[PDB]
């Protein structure tokens, strides 16, 4: 993440850091972030996976907050480490163009949720489109700045604010290759905004009085990191519940879901 | 250690 500081245990213990494991080495490779759903889901993107499908080329770390580049040590608790039992893209996913960038992991053995490792919230069939403004944080172990090899060993985070699509998509800004399945955070000015290697973690909403923060979308891509105008482009949750309900279940996705709690 | 309860709950610690 490009600005923002360090994050503090048990902070955001539904990070779950993707990771590429070469075997001709038993190395570890953080590559991409993702979302803890349940015991045995984790949300993200689709381009992750990229040239990267068959389920033994990756490995899943969570409750971490420190991550090591290449590592063949194992993990010890309360970091936790798993193997990728399925991978779902979205049947309609697009490559290159980065739509529908939305998929599914299952996970095994499963994980057990504690004080570092425990579900992230979902919208609700009625949330409709995250409406701006609104205090929203993105998370991960991407790059700090465009490019520079090396990722972020230390969890980040980064306050942005919501951007109108119509204001994303005018031509000074993105013109035209933004959906209404997106979502744009960010700054005009930029300086602040996720990265490589962010790709497949959350960018969480909530208002000012509300208690719980919520996943309104996984991050997709954008032009560079950080630059004006140029906002992170999400692939928005809310109308994929669709999508996620089908593949693990509507009670599971129910349980994922805030109520209509105190105001 | 169930992963289900209240979602989005942070600090468990
Ligand atoms: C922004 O992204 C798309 C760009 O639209 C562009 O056109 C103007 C609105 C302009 O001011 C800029 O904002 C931008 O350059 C836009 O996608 C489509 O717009 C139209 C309506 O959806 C599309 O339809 C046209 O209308 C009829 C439909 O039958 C027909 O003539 C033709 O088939 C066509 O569909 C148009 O094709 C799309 N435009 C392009 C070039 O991609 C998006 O809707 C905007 N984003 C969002 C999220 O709304
Ligand atoms: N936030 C961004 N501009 C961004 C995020 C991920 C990515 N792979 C490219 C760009």
């Amino acid at each position: 993440v490009v600005g923002g500081m360090s994050a503090e245990p048990g902070a955001w213990p539904w990070m779950v850091s993707l990771q590429i494991f070469m075997y001709h080495n038993n190395r570890r490779y953080h590559t991409c972030g993702g979302i803890l759903l349940n015991s045995h889901w984790v949300l993200t993107a689709a381009h992750c996976f990229k040239n990267k499908k068959k389920v033994t080329d990756w490995r899943l770390i969570f409750g971490a907050n420190e991550v090591v580049w290449g590592s063949n040590k194992p993990v010890k608790p309360p970091l936790q480490e798993r193997f990728v039992e399925e991978i779902i893209i979205h049947e309609k996913y697009v490559s290159g163009l980065e739509i529908n960038d939305i998929a599914l992991i299952k996970i095994t053995p499963p994980v057990p949720c504690g004080p570092f490792i425990g579900p992230g919230c979902l919208p609700q069939f009625k949330a409709g489109p995250p409406r701006a403004p609104q205090t929203c944080w993105v998370t991960g172990w991407g790059y700090l700045k465009e490019k520079g090899p090396r990722t972020s060993p230390t969890l980040q985070e980064a306050r942005v604010a919501l951007i109108d699509l119509e204001l994303c998509n005018s031509t000074r800004w993105y013109n035209g290759r933004i959906r209404s399945t997106n979502v744009c955070a960010g700054y005009p000015r930029g300086k602040i905004d996720t990265c490589q290697g962010d790709s497949g973690g959350p960018l969480m909403c909530r208002d000012r009085a509300e208690n719980t923060f919520v996943v309104v979308g996984i991050t997709s891509w954008g032009v560079g990191c950080a630059r004006a105008k140029r906002p992170g482009v999400y692939t928005s949750t809310w109308p994929y519940l669709n999508w996620i309900a089908s593949k693990i279940g509507s009670n599971a996705l129910q349980m994922v879901q805030l109520g209509t709690p105190p105001r | 250690a169930t992963c289900d309860g209240p979602c989005g709950l942070r600090f468990r610690q």
